[PDB]
Parts: structure tokens; sequence; C-alpha cells
RNA sequence: AUAUUGGCGAGAGACCGAUAGCGAACAAGUACAGUGAUGGAAAGAUGAAAAGAACUUUGAAAAGAGAGUGAAAAAGUACGU
RNA sequence: CGUGGAGGUCAGUGACGAAGCCUAGACCGUAAGGUCGGGUCGAACGGCCUCUAGUGCAGAUCUUGGUGGUAGUAGCAAAUAUUCAAAUGAGAACUUUGAAGACUGAAGUGGGGAAAGGUUCCACGUCAACAGCAGUUGGACGUGGGUUAGUCGAUCCUAAGAGAUGGGGAAGCUCCGUUUCAAAGGCCUGAUUUUAUGCAGGCCACCAUCGAAAGGGAAUCCGGUUAAGAUUCCGGAACCUGGAUAUGGAUUCUUCACGGUAACGUAACUGAAUGUGGAGACGUCGGCGCGAGCCCUGGGAGGAGUUAUCUUUUCUUCUUAACAGCUUAUCACCCCGGAAUUGGUUUAUCCGGAGAUGGGGUCUUAUGGCUGGAAGAGGCCAGCACCUUUGCUGGCUCCGGUGCGCUUGUGACGGCCCGUGAAAAUCCACAGGAAGGAAUAGUUUUCAUGCCAGGUCGUACUGAUAACCGCAGCAGGUCUCCAAGGUGAACAGCCUCUAGUUGAUAGAAUAAUGUAGAUAAGGGAAGUCGGCAAAAUAGAUCCGUAACUUCGGGAUAAGGAUUGGCUCUAAGGGUCGGGUCGAUCAACUUAGAACUGGUACGGACAAGGGGAAUCUGACUGUCUAAUUAAAACAUAGCAUUGCGAUGGUCAGAAAGUGAUGUUGACGCAAU
RNA sequence: CUAUCUAGCGAAACCACAGCCAAGGGAACGGGCUUGGCAGAAUCAGCGGGGAAAGAAGACCCUGUUGAGCUUGACUCUAGU
RNA sequence: UGUACAACGGGGUAUUGUAAGCAGUAGAGUAGCCUUGUUGUUACGAUCUGCUGAGAUUAAGCCUUUGUUGUCUGAUUUGU
RNA sequence: AAACUUUCAACAACGGAUCUCUUGGUUCUCGCAUCGAUGAAGAACGCAGCGAAAUGCGAUACGUAAUGUGAAUUGCAGAAUUCCGUGAAUCAUCGAAUCUUUGAACGCACAUUGCGCCCCUUGGUAUUCCAGGGGGCAUGCCUGUUUGAGCGUCAU
């Protein structure tokens, strides 16, 4: 059977986690991520996943240091003691 | 499985820690919007594919 | 655990993962002033870890935990 | 109390995973896990196994002593007895045939 | 030698038992409106196969 | 001088007004499906104020009937009409 | 006429109730539609002149959402089966306990595990939802507890393979290749502490790295313990590695042992660079031998059961770990000797002047025995006390036998191959003889004993007719280990012990038609496309068996008879005195004869229908997972074609690039 | 064992409105129309004539200035050699 | 509250085929005794014979009874 | 005749339309130019007295320091006049710091919480062994320093 048996034999994985998106894409055999190619430099995406390059881009996440930078243009990249 | 990684048991711990109700105090609070968690997990229903 | 000590003599410790039964022997060997023997260690599924030192006889742990406070 | 289990992971009878089974002071049988055996010390030319040389597994060798390792003569340990009869022979022969052409 | 329930933790922080239980029971009932909901809203488009063979031809 | 459906900050509209308008007015790229690429939702309104129904009684209990709060329970969290 | 919004206007209506909504209540208008009253309700909305559009729905197998009739209907019917009383509780066909009955029937409904799942494990509390009925129950809900490793595994090694560097390609994301066309590198003495190097003093020419929780691999066992963990914990007893280091012993003043004919031995007994060898390291089948565990069985010490009668009876406990010391063998080898009248020899036909037989010895130590561990543990029984803690006391825990038995391990051999049945880490030894060393002294850390340490991650549970996947608590599917008795050839089927379950919505009734399973007078394929389906035959022993034939088969050909139970006889072996006969132990197998019965007897289970001919494909095998298993495909065999490497066939975008090719015409490639 | 009756649980396909016939005519075979026959609540188990019964925007045929797989000495070109 | 009904029991009828138990001087033949026996005798021994056309079952959709025991006013609706 | 079926109304139900609302979108316009090897964007894990999220944050962990404000946070408990003050606060501001494991990701590798090397230091009798703490080890390229190579080449 094409079906309901043959689904039965499916226990191994051909798929674990990418150490750098986290989700179920590192094929293993190979060793490429299938949303961001991790062994590569370079982030995995295309113009056509317009979706997709809304999941992954800026502003998804916490923005640590880029949440600031509009703060500290704005006073000039000021430095040194706050005030008296 | 049995003889399993700690990356997986880490994730695993996190889902542990995520499965639990909505205290209730949170329910009192001022403007509030949350009735019940719906980010609910069982092995029954929604195997979480890690 | 408060079994473990009271028939052992053993103290039962929530302990930072990053830890290797050394520093663990050396910290119990600081704090408290005892001389342990034996550490085995664990993980806890909450992601924690757990630590089951042996004392050496001529150190009890029940009159260490009661001087820590915990009986 | 018979119909025993394995001890370990691999339950699959490979040649690594044998067992024996052992009917302790409990009263109860219990499957042992042996080990591999050991294969003789074989001889350099001839192929045969040594004669005075202990059958062990070989990082064991490093535990035992010398005379289970080796036999009082000159390729003891690794050439058989008749191997260096004919090892000396030979170059006993030789050296003298090329004296004998010598003068 | 013990002092600590859940109990005890919870008395201080708002809810007492009885309101525990008056809070669950709405708790339980909030979820499974949403469950019914959600049933009717997908019973339409569950049972639509995209390969279905159709074992019949004569 | 020019460009600018991106980012930061501002101002406005003969625009949509919760099946509309961004997919998302809400813990939405969330839950969930799929091996994976990817796909991808639903769901806003008690009332001015919780004053969110003390107390009595039947009931195994939910709950009910009386009482009571309220301007109004023909607003009782399943709550605007 | 009407709708959403815009500009003007009625100094427009309105919390003394706007808008909206219901109204077989009213009025106007041909009509689109407008207005009014009532009820409901609670905050904004209209008329008029004009502006402007996302502006008017019965429809589109329309979109989304919601709701109906059919319908309290089909139907909840595989998996042999449930019942009585009590306790609990609001409530019990379904929970718990007890009694009964029964099932899986050791290729299991048992006990564990790999993938996978992820806390489903255990407890306390609980029933709104889930458990297609119920539910006081639960893999559910709520709160919490829970996974202890120097020895198990990962970690380390490498296989098929993946993949950077240098380089070369490519517009480029990136590709080739993996030691290549690279200046690819550490490691040790003097120099004695400057340890930077003068020489040293030379060592292949290597040269990433990843890759197996089933291959390779350093080292562990018993008992006990928990709600749930344990080769991890407690107790006891051991071992390995890496390091330190001190005594004892050994050896040496002629510095680096001694014996033995020999195979070889021992508590030990320097040995560098380099080189070499071995183990790691290997198919499959068959039978033979040996062992372990199990099965069977005798005697005895204890306990339980039946007993109207019989039963020296039926059941059951009587155990001994890793590790360690001593001894223990098939093969092989050494010494003495010198074989045809050829002998020795296995189930199996090999072996000997290249030295058999024979006499005497050496080693390997799988394995076995004895002792230590270890009886003090565990088990069986009796006895005295207590909620303290749950304890205390006493006794026994012994001696055997048997085998084509079962599983398994292992050895010596044999067969099979145009098939000859992984590598590497790692460990050891040997050759060689560098350098070094002594007298209370030096080497000995491969002799014995002694000291220290042994990290990180996994470790609960199921492993499936409820924990994985299949939309699900699906009759499907998914790797493997252990494996009792009887019947019998048999792990078949049938019954049973240990262990586990007794779960699947139930009750009552017994109509048609059905599903599954059976029977049938007489005839016997007339039915039918067609003997589809079903039946008959079926096992073992003896007799007897054709044409045809590639001489191997056909063949269980066909075709006949027998088969139980009971009482017997005989032959088949081993011991010990008789055979250049006797007492005794231990066997399951064969043949025969009587007797006997409602002529029955492979008594249930299990278990071939046979024959004559034609068409076709040689055979075994393969495919259309889910309509076609076939005469198609494949096959061996036959033939043909190209190609002598600057090559044939094929590849790649390209390349200092690749498959065949670890190849070479008895080959590769194409038909 | 079901079906059947009962306690509990409880869907789906399908559905213009619906559901007695004959003849007539008619899109040439009506459940409805016309003329006649007839006609009495509510209904249970079965049945398989009918509802040109349900399933599926016929698959065969044809048309389309719609395509695709395949072949060749079709037209136009092409890797390679 | 009766020639009433039922549960049992009894009798008939019917089917099967001669029960358990006891006895035997039956019983191929083997093992023990002593005379060595036209059954000599004892033990086992499927089976055979007698009690035994016994025993078992017999209305559940058979017949009969005159024995034992027991039962016999619960609910609803209905009017020219 | 009632049940039943149908129609209408009232009340109640199912269901969530209409009306009103709107911290949301969409579109137009104006201004500004500001990520990262001083380790970005993004990810994993974890952090609160009681939180699963969202938001914030990093073992100094819904935050510390500093500046301004000048008495709250509030769901509960806890704090409490420090409240005519170097001072409350999920405040605002933000110029000092922290910033786990990662990621271009940088010692090697990574389906592993795997394996190394150098320096300083401490402990264990220890330059060598084990462990702990702190700091470093990527590649290409440039400028420069140092060392070295090549009968390429000069003078001696
Ligand atoms: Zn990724
Ligand atoms: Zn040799």
């Amino acid at each position: 059977g094409k079906g309901t048996p043959s689904f039965g034999k499916r226990h191994n994985k051909s798929h674990t986690l990418c150490n750098r998106c986290g989700r179920r894409s590192f094929h293993v055999q190979k060793k490429t991520c299938s949303s961001c190619g991790y062994p590569a430099a370079k982030t995995r995406s295309y113009n056509w996943g317009a979706k997709a390059k809304r999941r992954h881009t800026t502003g998804t996440g916490r923005m640590r240091y880029l949440k600031h930078v509009s703060r500290r243009f704005k006073n000039g990249f000021q430095t040194g003691s706050a005030s008296k | 499985a049995a003889q399993k990684s700690f990356r997986i048991k880490q994730k695993m711990a996190k889902a542990k820690k995520q499965n639990r109700p909505l205290p209730q105090w949170i329910r009192l609070r001022t403007n509030n919007t949350i009735r019940y968690n719906a980010k609910r997990r069982n092995w029954r229903r929604t195997k979480m594919n890690i | 655990a408060m079994k473990k000590v009271e028939d052992g003599n053993i103290l039962v410790f929530q302990v930072s993962m990053k830890a290797n039964k050394y520093q663990i022997k050396k910290a119990v060997k600081e704090l408290y002033e005892v001389d342990v023997l034996k550490v085995n260690t664990l993980v806890r599924p909450n992601g924690t870890k757990k630590a089951y030192v042996r004392l050496t006889a001529d150190y009890d742990a029940l009159d260490i935990a009661n001087r820590i406070g915990y009986i | 109390a018979q119909r025993v289990t394995f001890r370990r992971r691999n339950p699959y009878n490979t040649r690594s995973n044998k067992i024996k089974v052992v009917k302790t002071p409990g009263g109860i049988l219990r499957a042992q896990h042996v080990k591999k055996l050991a294969t003789r010390p074989k001889c350099g030319d001839c192929g045969s196994a040594l004669q005075g040389i202990s059958t062990l597994r070989p990082r064991q060798y490093a535990t035992v002593s010398k005379t289970h390792k080796t036999v009082s003569r000159a390729y003891g340990g690794s050439r058989c007895a008749n191997c260096v009869k004919e090892r000396i022979i030979r170059a006993f022969l030789i050296e003298e045939q090329k004296i004998v052409k010598k003068v | 030698r013990r002092t600590i329930t859940a109990a005890d933790r919870r008395m201080v922080s708002g809810v007492t038992e009885k309101q525990y239980k008056k809070g669950m029971k709405k708790m339980q009932q909030l979820e499974k409106n949403a469950i019914n909901t959600q049933i009717r809203r997908e019973i339409k488009r569950v049972n639509f196969q995209t390969h279905y063979r159709d074992e019949l031809l004569q």
C-alpha cells in the first residue's frame, strides 16, 4: 500500500534543527538548512518569497543594539558623564 | 528518545514549563483581555516537531 | 531528598548547569566547611541540575542542614 | 527465573552483544555479557600459531608480564622455532658457500 | 517537617479556593467554546482530498 | 536641482469602519498543517463604577426560586443593542 | 425612488429617549419607496439645493458564516465470555477487593529494548470537557515528585561516502578535486638553566576534518533498596587507564638472571632511532565432539493439596556472581626409534622415510573441576512478641543420574564459488644495539604491595488492537532478544503451568432478506461462458508404479492393503570373572504373534484429488504499491559491432575536470 | 452476529416545490398542464418498478484557429563532433 | 377461594442402549508356589458375564395428576 | 373531535445580522540619514515574590549606573514618611556598564552542550600529570619590523 501502511514506515528524519534559525530544516545527509543555508554565509532569500522576507527580516526580533541607534543619533553620538 | 541529545532535552524542558494553565491572578488585572492560555499543547493532540 | 539526607550522609543541591563535579566539590569544601567524597549529578527535566553529594563520616548531613536552615 | 533479558541497549545479536545465562545466588537467571574471544598469535613465516604465548586481546597484552608474551629464544614471540632453524641453517650455509667460492 | 503548599502560595496572590474553582470552570468553558467553533469552521474543508482516486470505472 | 511601496520622526484625508481596511484593531506572521521549500487563519464592545449576585431555601452538585446591586439584569462575565 | 460620504441651509429632531429592530396596526404613492402609532432599545440622526461614488442582488456547481428536513433514523455487530456478594459513592452492566468461570498458550494478550514520541512514569485531589453508551475509573483535568555511572553507551577509529586548504575554473551565487604541479612539520641528545640553538641529526614525505548509540573498542559483579530510579544508589567484593612515588624481592661488583637435550619454563630479569611481524580482522551450509542454561528424573530434609477407596503419592524450596590462585584439551610441536605381511584413523578418507605406529614430554586455557569471594547473602520452615522502629530466636539450605532432547556458544573437519567472503585507530612482540649504570650503591615501576584522581551529555515510561505514523483511543504498518510441559516428525494445530488479561456499549426477543460455518434422500456437472464455490483425497508402514526422457527425472505417478487397546516374544548397547556363559546400569526405536471391541482405530486437530492431450514461455526469478502476475521482462546460452589508451562508450556551463578504470580484448562498452 | 423492540449515544448522501394513475398534446416518454378515474388522519417492517434516483461542468464523437506525451525524410534551429 | 392457576413431585409415552458399584470358578499371556497340573494354585491383565431391555433425559410449543408447597383487588381510562 | 401539518402574533431559545463606536489600516505630503569583526540582523535558553504569553532583559538578567521629575506600584501580598528629600516610580531621559550559548562567526568540529594548543596564576609532593580561575589562537589583504631562502645577482 502506498498510503495508510506506508505512513507506518516513517520513523527516521530527513531534517533536524538548524543552529542559525532554530527550525527543523537542516538536511543531514547533505548539511544545508532549507530556510537559510547555514554553512553558507548568506541567508537564503529570494524575491519571490516576499512573505518569507517578513517572517525573518529586521524587526522580527529583539534588535538588541539596533533599537537604540535612532536614540543615539538624535543626541549626536555623545559620550561621557550624563550631567550634574 | 531514550538515547537522546541535549538540545532536544532542553527544548522538551521548555515545553514542559510552558505546559501549565494561566495563573488566575492574571485575570483580575485592570485592563485584561486574557481569559485562558491558547498556546497549550499536549502529546495526544499536537506533536512538537523538533 | 530529606530521606537521603538523614538516612545516608548526603546533601542534595540545585547547581549551575555549567558545573562539573569538581567545582561542586570545592564549593562544598569551601562554603560549608565539610569534606565530600562522592558527587553524582543529573539534569532534571525542568532544565536544571541536581547534585547528590555524599559527605564523609565525621560529617553529619543533618548537623549541616540544620546549620543551613532546611533540616 | 527463566526468560532473561539483555542488560545493555543493543537488542540485535551482533558479535559484541553475546550473552550467557547464569544462575545467581538469588536463584534467578541473568544474562551476563561476554566479550569476544581471543585468537592466537601467529608466526611471521609459516603463519602457524605460537607456543608459549597467551591468547588475550590486544590491549590486554599490556597488563601482563613478559613471560606470558614471549619465549626464551632469539625470535621468541614473533617466529616459530622451526622457522628459526630454517633461518639459521640458511645463513650459515650461504656464508660458507661464499667462502668456498673465495678460496 | 513541611509548611508549604501551592494552596498557601495562591492564598496570598489573590484567588482563594472557591474562586480558583469558579475561575477554572469558566476558563475551561471558554476553552471549549473555541473548540466548538474550530470544529464548525474546519468541518467543511477537512474532507477535501487533493488526490482521491475514486475506485470505480466499471 | 532629481529618485525614494524601505528605516526614524511629524502633519493630514470628500478613504475602510471589524466578512471591510494591512494577512494581523486582540498574546498575528500567532495557533495549526506539511519531511521541507512554504502555506497561514479565526477572534473587538458588560457597566459610569464590579457595586461581578452577601444572605435564605430545595438540591449529591451544577444550578434553580426568593432576596439583593444597579438608572437598566429586557446588561449576569455564554454579558452593547 | 433609494444607499455610504462632501459643501451650503432648516438659528432642523434628540437622554422628557437619536439610530436600529419586531409589528396578518394605520396613511400616501401606479411603483421603486416614504410617513405614522405601539413594543423593544439606549446616543447620535435627518428634510431641502447641490457635489461625489467601492451606490441597490433571488440566482453565478458564487465567497464566508450560520441553520434545517431526512433523523432520535443508518446505526455503535471481527478479536470465543462473562457472572455473585461486598466496600466506596448522590448514583455502579463497566471502579476496587474476594470468589467462580475462561483466554493469550513461551514465533504469547509475558518480560525488555532500537527508531519515534516527550513526562504519557508515580502519587494526592478531581469529573465541566475527552474515553463515538456510562463512569466514583483513566495514557484525561489540577497540583507536585521523579531519571544519580571512572567500568553501560555517546565521546575515539575508520567503511561506503561527504568536504575545506593550495591551485585551477566561473559574470557570479559557487564548481572540480582530496594529495593533488604547495617552500604544507614536529622531536628528541649534546649546547649540560641563555635553553636560544652553533652544530645538532636524522627519521617516510606524510599532511585537514566529518562519518556507525547494530561494525572496531581499556575496565564490573552479587545481594538489598523506591510511590515512581538503579550493571548508576547502599553494603560488600573487583578491575582498567593516566600519574606519582617508597619499601620488599630479583639482578650486578667479571655490571644487565637461571634452568631444560628439546619443544619450553619462571614472580621478576636495561634495550633508543629505524625496520619487520602478529592480534584488531571477519563468508555461508552441513554433520560430529565438548560445555553452559533449560527440560526429564532418583534418594533425602521442610511446607501445601487430595484421600468414600487407591496413591512410599501430586505440587513446591534445596541457589552460588564478576574477579582471583591451583589444575584442566581437541589441534600443533619436541625427544628416543625407524615402518610393506603396509599400519594408524574419522560419522565423514585422509595421514606417514619431508620419519607413521608406539614410548615419554611441551604449550594454548574456550571451557570445566577445587578453594577464596561466600554464606555472613539469598531461599524454605518453625517459633515469640508489636500499630514504638517492625523486629527477635532457632533449624535445613545435601548427594546424585540420564540424553540423536531444546536454545546457544565453541572447536576440529568437510562442501560451495568465472562469488573466495571491510578498513583504521589501538595494543604487543621481535630484529638492532644507542645511551646509561654499581656497592649500601645503581637498574628495577612488564614482579608483589602501597598513594591520588577518573570529567561532559544520555539514563523515567510505552515500544503498540490506547503512549510512533496513518486527520483518531483506526481490525492497517514498523527492527530485534529471551522462551516451559504433553500429543506429534515438528517453534504446525489442540490443551495446560509461570506471567498477563478478562478490555471491545448493553438488555430482551429469535420474523423476512443477509454475512460467516455445516448437513442432505435418489441422480451426479444435466447447471454454467466455464465444475466459479464446495466436496472427495490427505499422515505413516509394506507391496506396486506406465508412456516419455536432456537418463538426472517423471513419481507421493497411477493403483492396493494395513493402522486402536491389552498380554507377550525377539534383536539392537555398557559394566563387572568366564566366549584366543553369569548377576548389574541405562536406553528409546524396529519387527513379529496372540487376545479383544457394535469393523472401530492418521478416530478431535492436522492433512496431496488423479489421469490422457493441445497452444505457449525452457527452468528459479521480476513488474504495473491501489482494477491487468501473464505467453510480457529477465535469465543462462548463441551471434554481431566498436576500441590497442594520442583510445571506445558516456559525462560536464567550464576547468591543471570526470565514470568505466584499484581497468587493458578470456577486458570495457553497445545491440 | 445482525436486521427487529428498548435505555443511552447519534451522523451522512441528497433536497426548485414536491410526491396516486390512464390517455391527450407538448422540446415528440408528465409528479404538476387539459379531460376523466379517484380521493379520509397518523403509521411499522420489508421491497427494490419508479423519482429519465445519487455520485462525476462525458472519458467516447465533433468543434476550438486550446494544449501535451511520442515519431519522422515535416518547417525553423541547436548542444556536440 | 376453585372440577382455579402455578412451582415441584409422581405415573404414562418416547429416545439412547444395558449405568456407577460389587462379585466372578471367564479372560490370550507373563511373572510366584508346590504334586510339576485332561481349569493345579496365587498376582497383574484391554476385555467378557450376572445384578441390568439397567441408568440417564423426558416439554422447554408431549399426555396425565388429584400428592407437597404457594398464590389470587396493583394502575389507567371510559357515558346515549 | 384531539394529535399532526401549515400560516400569523406574543414571550422564550439557536444564531450573531443591522445601528452606534474604534489606541487599527490605507493613501498623500514634509523633514532626517542612522546596522555590523568595538562583533550586526536573526535564533536557542533563561530571568520576576506569586507569569503561560506579549513587551523588556541577560547569571549585574521585566533590569544596574547616571540625569530630570518629585510620591508612587497596585491583581494580591509586601513594603512606608527615607515624604520640607542625594528621593518613590513596570516614570521619563540615557551619554556609564553588564550583555549566557550562538550566528558573517573567528582554535578544530558541531544531528556531539565533543576535542584541543599557548601564556599567567592557584591547589594537589609536580617545568612534564589532573583540576579550577583569567587572557589569547580564523582566513584573504595592505603599510612597516624581525628571521630566512634562491650560483637570480653584485663587490670582496
Ligand atoms: Zn536554518
Ligand atoms: Zn613458523
